[PDB]
RNA sequence: CCUGGUCCACCCGUGACGCUGAGGCGCGAAAGCGUGGGGAGCAAACCGGAUUAGAUACCCGGGUAGUCCACGCCCUAAACGAUGCGCGCUAGGUCUCUGGGUCUCCUGGGGGCCGAAGCUAACGCGUUAAGCGCGCCGCCUGGGGAGUACGGCCGCAAGGC
RNA sequence: UAGCGCCGGCCAACUCCGUGCCAGCAGCCGCGGUAAUACGGAGGGCGCGAGCGUUACCCGGAUUCACUGGGCGUAAAGGGCGUGUAGGCGGCCUGGGGCGUCCCAUGUGAAAGACCACGGCUCAACCGUGGGGGAGCGUGGGAUACGCUCAGGCUAGACG
């Protein structure tokens, strides 16, 4: 059904008196290759138990992904904090051009061919935030002529 | 189910410091304080009941919340007088956020409402036998009504979500249709169904959430006759 | 030179049967048949998550070791899948099996691919009649695959076009085992292929 | 002075959609009109009319929304997503029917004005002509 | 007394006469400079007392330039809102200064605070924008070397650009 | 005939011994002061193969001079302020011109190269033939929404 992915997971550290106080944090994506994908981060004392969390987080929020003969329906550019992602669709047989966390994501969202660029901070977390925000601003023609029929 | 000249309250309330939001439902405003256009509060009365009856005579679960302790008495009754549960004294963060958490709550308050009445009453000194006395004493005070939810409400009736804004916002967020008696300070915006009309005056608080309940009923078809909160009206 | 050494090994690292020996690779031997860890004195231990650069390096040089082609052409090939109309992958997959050696390979004249090579380099091969000694020499659609006269005779191709007799060949193939010889009818699809690579790996390996 | 009385216009339309507004008046100009026309037809704006504000001519812009959403910030989606200003005094943009862009591999539009009147993208590519490029919208 | 700016009302006159602005010219706190004058108090330098391990300081007693006026020069600064100017557009609340009105309030110009949408790395900004847009100028392009060297222009000099 | 580089991370490939902030490594982050996957060696491994590494240099990644495609409260960045020259920019309506702009046709745009197809050398590199695109500019004809210019008008900017 679901399909997980780490985007990454990181070790964090807090101070006390007494020394460092580590957490871990955990970027997981969740997809089921037919359009449906999720983002999920989730932290804890240990990383298996943060992961589980940041799966768990995942399928709470899920994107409905207008896929079309494998790409998206057309571009969006999306800037989330200092992060700017880039989506331009593209013919089969091209693949998913992309950096490891928009490709994870859009893999697992069932996008085959796409064009993409990562402009502005390329922090991970703020490029998969980025993107789920690009695919969930996709339009479709169906959309577009629901929006203007009025 | 009806009645428009009901000018007997609501209207008019709040001082002039709104929310211009809510300025499509307002009036004029006559020695401060906005007067709400009541033409309106009507037609929001016909088409919110209309939400109400048809999930009220479809088995609907509606949580009513109303803390705002002017109006904390006409609340639990009219919710009483009904299935409806309600949130009376003080809302927590979680009744539908945390739910499954706060739950436990309730999930140990009838739990004591058993040892309260068997052989282990009498069981420790009076010290792991007091702690357990107040145990009760607060959940029976703030779970009263939250008491019969079982799951998230179907809908959500409050009567000030300014105040009842922490509610308000955990609705939305899960989806629960918002049902609200609202007025001039507050976000309509956000309230799913309004009922436009004075947010105090227990006697407008009454006209209100009492004929909701009785739609309530009436739907529900056990119809029934006058409610006995109009003595808490005074 | 390609290669030349220890095969059934690159097996083992890839961790699946690649058939560079044709028969053994059948037997209970291919090692990979008992004893499926990488070779070196670490195969055993177990092994840690691979980067998503380990695995499409990983998933080229399967693909890459299956036919014997170096680096060099592998790569050229791609790059002229990748120019070329149609769907890269596919393509990429259909120009590999249209060098002569592979077509030795796929109509039996030879057990395995290496074998197949030297009966190419060896003169025993020929096409539409001349002989061609090109292990890389691109065969067209319609073109006669087949072994010299002066070659039909050995006890190699006798023991290899017999063991053919009634064994079927590629779709996209056609072979006439007293006439020793074949023809290649069209470029495979995709389908008609059924290599152990995930080819989208690969064209993502050249992509970085 | 405005400035670029267009990318007022542009803008005015922007703004007010942002907060939901119904209307949105701007100065009339024949050119002005010209736009609106099309951002009626395209389905951009429930239509507009003239009106007289204080005096002086002016456009009532009547704006189209989505509607109310579900969960927490129920406001509408835009009908009217984007709208920028393209060839701009000081910074002339014209292109040639062979270089009028796609907006939104054609989910949007580009308003251009040619000798041929003002055009979307579609209709110039028709009319085989091309112009100044005047904006994006979508 | 002489003179600049500016706000409101009336809607009276002109009829796009507008915005910005490289260079130019003018102004520009303090200290400093030149000539003359002035000099109560204060006080670089300096002369001493004390403190201290020392005390070329902080504390105490004195004290010159200077601080004041005139005329000329210098042109710098955390010269700050560390936020160039103009215009249009985008909830409100509250305090305040100044004007007009039908004056328990409406309307205009200014000063504050909170805050819609929105913006922002965050802090925060938010009709006095750091929002949404157009126009023009100025400026940045990792740190140290260095605001130095050189050259040029300016200045009596100190130095400035 | 088989060799060369690499195996701490970036970056594909790990263990023993030696050494002991030494000797040494090093592209960046860094590694060695007695358990070093980072030093030297060895076994083993990854990569490529008549090559493989190194050094230098150009473009890339670098939207890191940002036209596409950046910025300036506190990160580097608003000029100390004004006045104002050149210059850049310019409210609403009408008409003339048609300079910018757009359109059609035509000339030009050598060959080679690049791209596509087919063909010659057993293949390929290499080469042959044929095909297609092409900005810019010249010429002729045309359009007039926007910019421009000329003429008239207006009062919402500005000034009085
Ligand atoms: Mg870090
Ligand atoms: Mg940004
Ligand atoms: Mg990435
Ligand atoms: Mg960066
Ligand atoms: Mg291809
Ligand atoms: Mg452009
Ligand atoms: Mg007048
Ligand atoms: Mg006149
Ligand atoms: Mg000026
Ligand atoms: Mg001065
Ligand atoms: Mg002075
Ligand atoms: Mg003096
Ligand atoms: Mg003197
Ligand atoms: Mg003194
Ligand atoms: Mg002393
Ligand atoms: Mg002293
Ligand atoms: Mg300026
Ligand atoms: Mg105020
Ligand atoms: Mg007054
Ligand atoms: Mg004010
Ligand atoms: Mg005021
Ligand atoms: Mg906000
Ligand atoms: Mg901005
Ligand atoms: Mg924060
Ligand atoms: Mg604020
Ligand atoms: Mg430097
Ligand atoms: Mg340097
Ligand atoms: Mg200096
Ligand atoms: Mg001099
Ligand atoms: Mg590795
Ligand atoms: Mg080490
Ligand atoms: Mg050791
Ligand atoms: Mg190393
Ligand atoms: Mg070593
Ligand atoms: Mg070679
Ligand atoms: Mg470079
Ligand atoms: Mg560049
Ligand atoms: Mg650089
Ligand atoms: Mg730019
Ligand atoms: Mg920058
Ligand atoms: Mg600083
Ligand atoms: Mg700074
Ligand atoms: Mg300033
Ligand atoms: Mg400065
Ligand atoms: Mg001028
Ligand atoms: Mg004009
Ligand atoms: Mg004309
Ligand atoms: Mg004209
Ligand atoms: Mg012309
Ligand atoms: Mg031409
Ligand atoms: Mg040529
Ligand atoms: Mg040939
Ligand atoms: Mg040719
Ligand atoms: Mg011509
Ligand atoms: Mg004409
Ligand atoms: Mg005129
Ligand atoms: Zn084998």
């Amino acid at each position: 059904d679901f399909e997980e992915k780490m985007i990454l997971i990181r070790r964090t550290a807090r101070m006390q008196a007494g020394g460092r106080r580590f957490r871990f944090g955990a970027l997981v994506v969740v997809g089921d290759r037919q359009g449906r994908v999720g983002l999920g981060f989730g932290k804890a004392p240990e990383v298996p138990l943060a992961v589980q969390k940041a799966g768990y987080y995942a399928r709470r929020n899920m994107v409905e992904v207008p896929l079309q003969n494998g790409t998206i329906p057309h571009e969006i550019e999306v800037e989330f904090g200092a992060s700017k992602i880039v989506l331009k669709p593209a013919a089969p047989g091209t693949g998913v051009i992309a950096g490891a966390v928009p490709r994870a994501i859009l893999e697992l969202a069932g996008v085959t061919d796409i064009l993409t660029k990562e402009l502005g901070s390329r922090n991970p977390i703020n490029i998969a935030y980025a993107t789920m925000e690009a695919l969930r601003q996709l339009r479709t023609k169906a959309d577009v002529e629901r929006l203007r029929k009025g | 189910v009806k009645e428009l000249l009901e000018a007997g309250v609501h209207f008019g309330h709040e001082r002039k410091r709104w929310n211009p939001k809510f300025a499509r439902y307002i009036y004029a405003e006559r020695n401060g304080i906005h007067i709400i256009d009541l033409q309106k509060t009507m037609e929001e009365l016909e088409r919110t009941f209309r939400f109400i009856e048809d999930l009220a005579m479809r088995g609907g679960t509606i949580l009513f919340v109303g803390t705002k302790k002017q109006a904390q008495d006409i609340v639990r009754m009219e919710a009483e007088r009904a299935g409806m549960p309600y949130v009376n004294q003080r809302w927590l963060g979680g009744m539908l956020t945390n739910f499954k958490t706060i739950s436990q709550r309730v999930h140990r308050l009838e739990e004591l409402e058993a040892l309260f009445a068997s052989p282990e009453i009498e069981e420790r000194p009076k010290k792991e036998q007091v702690r357990l006395k107040h145990e009760l004493e607060r959940l029976q005070k703030y779970l009263s009504g939250f008491r019969l939810l079982k799951r998230l409400p179907d809908a959500i009736f409050v009567v000030d979500p300014t105040k009842e804004a922490i509610a308000v916002r955990e609705a939305r967020k899960l989806f629960i249709p918002v049902i609200a008696l609202a007025d001039t300070d507050s976000d309509p915006d956000l309230v799913d169904y309004i009922i436009p009309g004075n947010d105090d005056a227990i006697r407008s608080i009454q006209l209100i959430l009492s004929r909701a309940v009785d739609l309530i009923i009436q739907a529900r078809g056990g119809v029934v006759e006058p409610s006995p909160s109009y003595a808490l009206v005074q | 030179g390609r290669y030349i050494g220890p095969v059934c090994r690159l097996c083992r690292r890839e961790g699946v049967k690649l058939y560079l020996k044709g028969e053994r690779c059948y037997s209970p031997k291919c090692a990979m048949e008992r004893r499926p860890y990488p070779p070196g004195q670490h195969g055993q231990k177990r092994a840690r998550r691979p980067s998503d650069y380990a695995v499409r390096l990983r998933e080229k040089q399967k693909l890459r070791r299956i036919y014997g082609i170096s680096e060099r052409q592998f790569r050229n090939l791609f790059e002229e899948a990748s120019k070329k109309k149609g769907v890269t992958g596919s393509v990429f997959l259909g120009l590999l099996e249209s060098r002569l050696d592979n077509v030795v390979y796929r109509l039996g004249f030879a057990v395995s691919r290496r074998q197949a090579r030297q009966l190419v380099r060896h003169g025993h091969i020929t096409v539409n009649g001349r002989r061609v000694d090109l292990p890389s020499y691109r065969v067209r659609p319609g073109d006669e695959i087949a072994v010299a006269e002066k070659s039909r005779n050995l006890e190699l191709i006798r023991q290899n076009l017999e063991a053919m007799k009634g064994r079927k060949v590629g779709p996209w193939l056609s072979l006439d085992v007293e006439g020793m010889k074949g023809k290649f009818l069209r470029l495979p699809d995709r389908e008609d292929l059924a290599l152990p690579v995930n080819e989208q790996l690969v064209i993502e390996f050249y992509s970085r | 002075m405005l400035t670029d009385p267009i990318a007022d216009m542009l803008t005015r339309i922007r703004n007010a959609t942002r907060v939901y507004k119904e209307s949105t008046d701007v100065p009339a100009s024949r050119f002005k009109e010209e736009i609106l026309r099309i951002l009626a037809r395209e389905g951009f704006i429930k239509g507009y009319e003239r009106v007289d504000v204080d005096g002086k001519p002016y456009l009532r812009v009547y704006l189209k929304y989505g509607p109310r959403r579900q969960g927490p910030d129920p406001r509408p989606e835009q009908v009217i997503h984007h709208i920028r200003r393209i060839s701009k005094p000081g910074r002339r943009v014209y292109v040639g029917v062979k270089e009028i862009p796609r907006v939104r591999r054609g989910l949007g539009i580009a308003i251009l004005s040619t000798s041929k009147g003002v055009l979307t993208d579609r209709e110039a590519r028709k009319l085989g002509v091309g112009g100044e490029l005047i904006c994006e919208v979508w």
